[PDB]
């Protein structure tokens, strides 16, 4: 109902969408002659898996599950920005501005760390051609920017930096610079990911969709200094549009 | 060295007029800077937007230029943004808004004069390290 | 008797080895969960993001440290005062992360030096004692509430408690200094001048104690054959530890009264140390050390730096490192 | 008894009057710790939206919100250090907040200047300075006279507590040994520990 | 270049002409950086020894050779026989100084 | 503040022995101080104790026996022999000075135990290993920097703003 | 091998302290 | 941890040599 | 084959003068008139081709258009480095006093 | 050599801990008479 903060504080649904009933698998007309906007996009996820390294002789790697360690700290939304109707029919959002970015840790066994800038910035989704009205099976495909996780003025542990910091290993004076410029020389990674958004549950009345999604995108890098890992984030989503 | 009158010799007005200035009057726009203004200006930084300071040069780019007393004294009574573009005494202290400043509601105009001297000397005396920040302190 | 009585006379016992008592019962259960998961953290916990910033710092000897690079780390900052038992975590792999040990270490400690206290308390209580060495206790007992407790709340998260390592506490030693200028506050100079002038006293104590031994042995036995234990009478002669030192300085300078001069022993670390912990939970308030900073100036208005600017220069090397990825705005008020 | 008693009520004391702004105003005892760290953060979130900044989607250089970011219950909370501090409530600063936290909808769109003033005159006036009442960080240059009365208070009732706490332990050993009839020493002809039998 | 002295583990690179006015370093904060060796174009040419009558431009070689000129002339050395790790040792001199007071 | 950022005195075996001389005479002084007047026998029918003591009597003023018993059985050991107490009591704090000085000696050459080098080997490869060691350097490097060219004017440094070593925002 | 070495010496230690309390020289009262 | 060898054995004998010092006289005095 | 961007930045026109399309706003601040009004009409359109894309922002007073001219010689632009722009870096760099 | 390097640890341990343990029990034999 209309909860209030004080209803909510601390109790972990601040981290929750909201969600549609059961019932509301009905379906939300676009008036092509008509502009439209996401007023509130949010996505929440349920599960965080990794791809695992396979050996030189490999056979396949598999995405293995993760135990989350940052608590309830993982959600985007807020995310705003327009539903345009194209020419052969078909929906595309453009995000403007939201929530867009978590940081998040979650932990392999074995006990590998593996952090990931959970994000959907600068995403552009787009239905198939010919979409008159949306219903519980409308899909959105898109992709988005994953900026490095750290950003130019963070500095390591022993000072170094890309917009700020050391630029060599001060604490070992005489050192071959040469094997450690991939730790010396800081690098701003910027990759694209990709995420399926599935509608499953519509309420015509008010203009709220609600459905799954499924985003694959890399892990960080730690500007440049490791490899990243392959990611894939599965959780649900709410929306709801409103007639710009 | 010591306070002198070339010291407290500072642009009056635009049209390169001047004024000298007293021991007594320095030292009184000493203390009512201390009380009305260091809050957020101690030592010609600001605190609550740390890209503009009073630094004479700063003051001088400023549209209308605030690096003489009549400039600085309009400022005290009408603000704007360094554009010039906006008043800002909704937010910035000033006699229009010494209603929602109340620091302000018993400053003469011969105490804005004051202030605007002690701003306009006191980088003659300290150089860098006034509007410079814990760099120089 | 009775059951419950049988017990009570048991925890009461002035026969056991180690003195149970009621307080005991608080402390033994205490120490020992503190101490054993200090034990476990120190050798094995993983990297813990004490300042919030998902920037985890590894403490413990299997994770690449030494005895002296060594902590169990404190909790994370985006805890800041909230309680973090292992039951609100939704697993031990979170819990490790956020730094949970060290907030289930400090409260069983706390909890159980507070029992401590009262325990020897107690324990005089049985044996017909006056009452009061608790009372000497009490000023450690305090300045460890005041870094593990007092100074977190003033600052609003145990991330910034003093860290449970040797080096660590280095790094919170410096980090005070910048931000509160210690050295420049009395209540720390009373407490050097507690632990220097206690160290002295001891020193001189003893030194004169054991000048005015009396001839009781041969030079090849210890001299300190010479007293045996229980025995009735005074091994030492003091009216000579007094002509001794009495001359040293001058007559009245020096003590002649046993009772008088071991309080004075007592009394001086004690106050001191009182008030070193008692500013280090005033500073937990941000009422901070002397500030002379451009204090001095000429007839112009010039600086003349005193050594009060040198410090500030220092302060001020700290305070821009400390916590470096950790401000995004000016100020770092707190 | 009752030293321990006043021992406890200074000390409860002590943290009314550091974290608690309903019976200890704001507008008459100088700004909270916390409030005058929530209130930076949002100084500077209004000023880097005024100049154009989308404060909801800027990546500081942690990875962590610059200027927003979630608690661990997953509410909307003000970035960088304050985090510690997101508990904090009032009257200034519940406008903008909604049932998941700060509403950001309300911060591009409801911010008056009332509040833009509050948070930069608190900002101003956090309870920090020195003893010889120089009012700032450790490491500012003298000029502002300010010391808030939050630290005067809190401060001096802290020791007052715990001076009375050491008086309790004090008097109550004294009054527990006195009704026994040893606080004036052991009796030699009857010392207790004697009729013992040894530990070992 | 200005030399490192004693007392520093550490020490920046600042260059400063005959006078001594500052005139290139390397920064730590990039963003304000006024005198980069980018920004300023400053070239290291050698004369004697291994590098007589060689001239380098680019910056990131041009830095590296300003990190070696804090510690004075600027010497080859074979770091793989032993093992070198890079750090500073004294010599026995220092050793017989220490021992003997 | 100098020996910290120039010497890294606090990480120094010596003066961690002298410390632990120093702090150990202080508990000894205090301990030792309340022992014996929490043992006192009754030799006055007076509230004031002082006034029980005269500096020629032969009676021990306190009980060792007792106080033995307290302790043996409050921390598992006591002292039994006065003797040992009080030279102990010389000596704890008389060799955390001495332990200290030598210490200062090493300075003197800037002998300094400054670093380990196992760590800065790993954290110069390993741009995630953090640890206390680690961020206690960063602050001796400001140390260093932001106090040197005023307490060294005889040394002219000149450090340009932009190669002043600073985190974020501060 | 270090941290073997390290809490090796800590173990030793403990133990110590076990023998110097249950297993002392039993002070008694000429 | 790139740590130096020497120290294993530095730490032993540290240990060990002192420690057998005191119990070889411990033990001579308590067969007597 | 390894380079910090941000230091090549500065051997380009970014180190000499306002890289209209990475340069942080608060630079703007140097010559009369531009801040804070036009530094933010200068970034939100930022990603300009020629440095005098810049006088057909929409809106320009006359005014602007002719202050804007008067210190075009004080711009450039260079390629958008994506280390500059993020995080929100051109309107606060974590740089203050 | 390229030799292995617990073999020092390896010889001195072999070598100390039976030797000390004769010495102690010598010494304590000439202690009695
Ligand atoms: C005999 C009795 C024995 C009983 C022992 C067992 C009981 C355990 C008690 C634990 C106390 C320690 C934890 C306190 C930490 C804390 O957050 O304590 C502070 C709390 C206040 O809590 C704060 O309260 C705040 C309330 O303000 C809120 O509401 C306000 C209302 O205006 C404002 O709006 C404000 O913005 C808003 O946040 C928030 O909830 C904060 O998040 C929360 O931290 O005080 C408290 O509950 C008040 C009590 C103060 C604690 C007393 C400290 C005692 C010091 C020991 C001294 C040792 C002496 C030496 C020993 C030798
Ligand atoms: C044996 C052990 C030895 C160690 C003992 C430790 C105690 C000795 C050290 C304290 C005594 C020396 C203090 C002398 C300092 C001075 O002259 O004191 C001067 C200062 C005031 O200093 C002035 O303070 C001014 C504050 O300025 C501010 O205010 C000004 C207007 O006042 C201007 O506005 C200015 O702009 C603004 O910044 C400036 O800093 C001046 O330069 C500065 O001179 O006194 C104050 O603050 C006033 C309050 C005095 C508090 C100090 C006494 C506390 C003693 C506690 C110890 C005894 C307690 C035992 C319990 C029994
Ligand atoms: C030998 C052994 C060593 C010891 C030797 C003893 C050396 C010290 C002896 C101390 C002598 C005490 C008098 C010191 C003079 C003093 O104080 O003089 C200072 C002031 C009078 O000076 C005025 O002090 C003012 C202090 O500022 C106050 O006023 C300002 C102007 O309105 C602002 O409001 C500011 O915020 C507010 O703090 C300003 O600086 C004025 O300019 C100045 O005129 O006296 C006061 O306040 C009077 C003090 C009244 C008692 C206050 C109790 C405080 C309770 C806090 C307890 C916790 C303390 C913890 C400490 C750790
Ligand atoms: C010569 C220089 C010097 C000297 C003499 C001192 C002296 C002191 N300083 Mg200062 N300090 C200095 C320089 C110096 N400092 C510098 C340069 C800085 C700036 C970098 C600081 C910053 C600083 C800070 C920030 C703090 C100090 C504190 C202290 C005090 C520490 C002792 C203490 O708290 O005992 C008190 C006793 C204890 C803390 C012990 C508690 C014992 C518990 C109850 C039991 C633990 C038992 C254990 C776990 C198990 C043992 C069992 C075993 C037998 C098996 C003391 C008065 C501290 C202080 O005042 O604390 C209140 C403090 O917090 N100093
Ligand atoms: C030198 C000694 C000293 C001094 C000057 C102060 C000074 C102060 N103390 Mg502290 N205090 C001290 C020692 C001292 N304290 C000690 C030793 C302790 C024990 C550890 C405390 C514990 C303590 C507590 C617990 C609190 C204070 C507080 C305060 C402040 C308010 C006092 C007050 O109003 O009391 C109250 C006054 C009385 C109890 C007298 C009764 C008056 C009647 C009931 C009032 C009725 C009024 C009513 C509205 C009128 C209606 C009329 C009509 C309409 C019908 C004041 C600045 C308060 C504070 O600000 O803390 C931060 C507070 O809460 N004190
Ligand atoms: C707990 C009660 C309490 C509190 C919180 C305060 C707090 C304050 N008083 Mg008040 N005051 C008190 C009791 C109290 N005072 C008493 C009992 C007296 C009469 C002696 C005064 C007389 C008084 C005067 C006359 C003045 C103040 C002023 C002030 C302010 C400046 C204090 C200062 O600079 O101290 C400086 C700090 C010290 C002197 C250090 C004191 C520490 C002692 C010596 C050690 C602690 C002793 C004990 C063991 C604990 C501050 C808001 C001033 C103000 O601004 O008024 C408008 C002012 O001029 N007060
Ligand atoms: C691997 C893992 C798990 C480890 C955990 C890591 C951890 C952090 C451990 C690291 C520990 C570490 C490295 C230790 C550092 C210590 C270090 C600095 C060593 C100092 C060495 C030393 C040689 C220094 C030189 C100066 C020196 C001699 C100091 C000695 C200090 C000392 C021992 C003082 C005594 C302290 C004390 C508790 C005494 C109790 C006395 C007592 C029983 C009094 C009782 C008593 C009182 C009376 O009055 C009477 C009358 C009677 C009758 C009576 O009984
Ligand atoms: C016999 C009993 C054995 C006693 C225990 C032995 C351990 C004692 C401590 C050993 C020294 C610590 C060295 C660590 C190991 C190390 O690497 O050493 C190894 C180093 C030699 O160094 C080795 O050298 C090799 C090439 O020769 C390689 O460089 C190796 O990397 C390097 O480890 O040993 C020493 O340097 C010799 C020790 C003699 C030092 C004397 C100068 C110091 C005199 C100061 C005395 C003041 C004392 C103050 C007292 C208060
Ligand atoms: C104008 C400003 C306002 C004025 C303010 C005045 C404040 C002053 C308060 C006066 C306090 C009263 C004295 C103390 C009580 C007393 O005397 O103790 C009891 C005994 C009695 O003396 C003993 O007296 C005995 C007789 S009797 O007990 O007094 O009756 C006698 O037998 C014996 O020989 C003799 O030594 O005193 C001592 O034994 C002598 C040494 C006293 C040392 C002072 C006590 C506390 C020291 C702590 C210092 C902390 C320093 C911190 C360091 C970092
Ligand atoms: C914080 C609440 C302030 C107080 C108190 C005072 N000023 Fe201020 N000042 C503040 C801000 C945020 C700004 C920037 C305004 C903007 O353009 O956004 C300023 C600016 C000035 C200026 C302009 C300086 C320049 O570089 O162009 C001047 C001359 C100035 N302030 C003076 C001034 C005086 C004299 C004050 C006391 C009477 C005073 N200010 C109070 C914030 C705050
Ligand atoms: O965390 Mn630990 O340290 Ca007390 O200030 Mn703010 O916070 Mn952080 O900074 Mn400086
Ligand atoms: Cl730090
Ligand atoms: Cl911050
Ligand atoms: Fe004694």
């Amino acid at each position: 109902q209309t909860l209030t903060y004080d209803d909510i504080v601390g109790t972990g649904l601040a981290n929750k969408c909201p969600t549609l009933d059961d019932t509301a698998r009905g379906a939300y007309p676009i008036d092509s002659s008509q502009t439209y906007r996401i007023a509130r996009l949010c996505l929440q996820p349920t599960t965080f898996l990794v791809k695992e390294e396979p050996k030189n002789k490999r056979q396949e790697a598999e995405f293995v599950p993760t135990k989350l360690v940052t608590r309830e700290t993982t959600s985007l939304d807020q995310i705003q920005g327009e539903l345009k109707v194209n020419s052969d029919g078909s929906l595309t959002f453009v995000e403007e501005d939201g929530i867009d970015f978590q940081p998040v840790t979650v932990q392999m066994a074995g006990g590998e760390r593996i952090p990931l800038l959970f994000t959907v910035k600068n995403l552009v989704a787009s239905t198939q051609p010919n979409v008159t009205s949306i219903t519980t099976s409308t899909d959105f495909k898109g992709e988005f920017n994953v900026p490095s996780y750290r950003t130019a003025n963070f500095l390591d542990p022993k000072g170094r930096g890309l917009a700020s910091g050391y630029d060599s290993a001060i604490a070992l004076p005489q050192a071959k610079e040469e094997e450690l410029a991939r730790a010396n020389v800081k690098r701003f990674s910027l990759t694209k990911g990709q995420i399926s958004l599935n509608v499953a549950k519509v309420d015509g009345r008010t203009g709220e969709i609600a459905g799954t999604f499924e985003s694959e995108q890399l892990s960080d890098d730690d500007m440049g200094a490791h490899e990243p890992h392959e990611v894939k984030i599965q959780g649900v989503f709410y929306a709801s549009i409103e007639p710009a | 060295a010591e306070l002198t009158p070339e010291v407290l010799t500072v642009p009056l007005n635009s049209e390169g007029k001047t004024i000298t200035l007293t021991e007594k009057q320095y030292l009184e726009g000493k203390r009512l800077f201390q009380y009305a203004c260091a809050s957020c200006h101690v030592g010609g930084i600001t605190k609550t937007n740390p890209s503009l300071d009073l630094r004479t040069e700063t003051l001088a780019l400023a549209t209308p230029p605030r690096d003489n007393i009549e400039g600085l004294v309009d400022y005290m009574k009408n603000p704007t943004t360094y554009d010039g573009e906006q008043e800002i005494a909704e937010v910035h202290p000033s006699l229009r808004s010494a209603d929602i400043f109340p620091k302000m509601r018993n400053l003469t105009e011969k105490d804005l004069v004051a202030i605007a001297g002690h701003i306009l000397v006191e980088p003659k005396i300290l150089g860098d390290k006034w509007g410079g920040g814990k760099v120089y302190y | 008797a009775n059951l419950w009585e049988r017990f009570c006379n048991w925890v009461t016992s002035t026969d056991n080895r180690l003195y149970v008592g009621w307080f005991g019962v608080i402390m033994i259960p205490t120490l020992l969960a503190a101490t054993i998961c200090f034990v476990i953290a120190f050798i094995a916990a993983p990297p813990v993001d004490i300042d919030g910033i998902r920037e985890p710092v590894s403490g413990s000897l299997l994770y690449g440290n030494n005895i002296i690079t060594g902590a169990v780390v404190p909790s994370s900052n985006a805890i800041g005062l909230h309680f973090y038992p292992i039951w609100e975590a939704a697993s031990l792999d979170e819990w490790l992360y956020n730094g949970g040990p060290y907030q289930l270490i400090i409260f069983h400690f706390l909890l159980g030096a507070s029992c401590y206290m009262g325990r020897q308390w107690e324990l005089s209580y049985r044996l017909g004692m006056r009452p009061w060495i608790c009372v000497a206790y009490s000023a450690p007992l305090a300045s460890a509430f005041a870094v593990f407790l007092i100074y977190p709340i003033g600052q609003g998260s145990f991330s910034d408690g003093m860290p449970l390592g040797i080096s660590g506490t280095f790094n919170f030693m410096i980090v005070f200094q910048a931000e509160h200028n210690i050295l420049m506050h009395p209540f720390h100079q009373l407490g050097v001048a507690g632990v220097f002038g206690g160290a002295l006293f001891c020193a001189m104590h003893g030194s004169l104690v054991t000048s005015s031994l009396i001839r009781e042995t041969t030079e090849t036995e210890s001299a300190n054959y010479g007293y045996k234990f229980g025995q009735e009478e005074e091994t030492y002669n003091i009216v000579a530890a007094h002509g001794y030192f009495g001359r040293l300085i001058f007559q009245y300078a020096s003590f002649n009264n046993s009772r008088s001069l071991h309080f004075f022993l007592a009394a001086w670390p004690v106050v001191g140390v009182w008030f070193t912990a008692l500013g280090i939970s005033t500073m937990a308030f941000n009422l901070n050390g002397f500030n002379f900073n451009h204090s001095v100036i000429d007839a112009k208005g010039n600086v003349i730096n005193t050594w009060a600017d040198i410090i500030n220069r220092a302060n001020l090397g700290m305070e821009v490192m400390h916590e470096r990825n950790a401000h995004n705005f000016p100020l770092d008020l707190a | 008894y009752s030293l321990g008693a006043l021992s406890m009520m200074g000390f409860i004391a002590t943290c009314f009057v550091w974290f608690n702004n309903t019976v200890y105003p704001s507008e008459f005892y100088g700004p909270t710790g916390p409030e005058a760290s929530q209130a930076q953060a949002m100084t500077f979130l209004i000023r880097d939206q005024k100049l154009g900044a989308n404060v909801g989607s800027a990546q500081g250089p942690t990875g962590l919100g610059k200027y927003l970011m979630r608690s661990p219950t997953g509410e909307i909370i003000f970035g960088g250090e304050t985090m510690r501090f997101w508990d904090f409530r009032g009257p200034w600063l519940e406008p903008l907040r909604g049932p998941n936290g700060l509403d950001l909808n309300k911060i591009k769109n409801d911010i008056q200047p009332w509040q833009e003033r509050r948070a930069a005159e608190y900002m101003t006036h956090a309870p920090l300075g020195s003893l010889n009442s120089v009012g700032g960080v450790a490491t500012e240059i003298n000029s502002v006279n300010f010391v808030s009365p939050r630290s005067w208070l809190a401060t001096s009732h802290f020791v007052l507590a715990f001076f009375f706490l050491v008086g309790h332990l004090w008097h109550a050993g004294r009054a527990r040994a006195a009704a026994a009839g040893f606080e004036k020493g052991i009796d030699r002809e009857s010392e207790p520990v004697l009729s013992m039998p040894s530990l070992d | 270049v200005r030399r490192m002295p004693a007392f520093f583990e550490s020490f920046p690179v600042i260059l400063t002409d005959k006078n001594g006015v500052v005139k290139a370093d390397i920064p730590f904060r990039r963003a304000e950086s006024k005198y980069s060796f980018e920004q300023q174009g400053v070239t290291v040419s050698f004369y004697g020894g291994e590098l007589n009558g060689q001239t380098f431009t680019d910056p990131p070689t041009v830095k590296s050779y300003a990190r070696k000129a804090i510690f004075g002339e600027i010497f080859e050395f074979d770091t793989e026989t032993l093992n070198s790790d890079g750090i500073f040792r004294t010599s026995p001199r220092g050793w017989f100084t220490f021992a003997h007071a | 503040l100098f020996f910290q950022g120039f010497h890294n005195w606090t990480l120094n075996p010596f003066h961690m022995m002298g410390v632990a001389g120093v702090l150990g005479g202080a508990l000894l002084c205090a301990i030792h101080g309340a022992t014996v007047e929490n043992t006192l026998f009754q030799d006055g029918e007076g509230a004031s104790t002082f006034r029980a003591f005269n500096p020629t009597q032969a009676e021990e003023t306190y009980s060792m026996v007792t106080a033995n018993r307290f302790w043996s059985q409050i921390f598992g050991i006591a002292f039994s022999n006065k003797r040992w107490l009080h030279f102990f009591m010389l000596f704890v704090p008389v060799t955390g000075l001495w332990m200290s000085a030598i210490g200062v000696v090493g300075l003197a050459l800037n002998l300094r135990s400054y670093d380990f080098i196992s760590q800065e080997i790993r954290a110069a490869e390993d741009p995630e290993f953090e640890t206390f060691y680690t961020k206690n350097l960063l602050l001796n490097e400001g140390i260093r920097a932001w106090m040197a060219p005023q307490d060294q004017p005889h040394e002219n440094f000149v450090f340009p703003e932009e190669v002043l070593p600073r985190g974020n925002a501060l | 091998m270090e941290t073997i070495t390290y809490v090796f010496i800590f173990a030793c230690i403990i133990a110590l302290f076990f023998f110097a309390i249950f297993f002392r020289e039993p002070p008694r009262i000429t | 941890m790139e740590v130096n060898q020497l120290g294993l054995i530095a730490t032993a004998l540290f240990v060990l040599v002192p420690s057998v010092f005191l119990i070889i006289l411990y033990v001579q005095t308590e067969s007597q | 084959e390894l380079v910090n961007v941000v230091d090549e930045k500065l051997g380009t026109a970014y180190g000499e003068k306002i890289d209209l399309n990475n340069t942080n706003i608060a630079a703007f601040i140097q010559y009369r008139g531009l801040y804070p009004t036009l530094a933010k009409l200068i970034v939100k359109n930022a990603p300009y081709e020629s440095v005098e894309d810049v006088l057909n922002i929409p809106g320009l007073t006359e005014r602007q258009k002719q202050i804007l001219r008067e210190n075009l010689e004080h711009f450039t632009v260079t390629e958008v480095e994506t280390a500059l722009v993020e995080g929100g870096d051109r309107y606060n760099n974590g740089l203050y006093k």
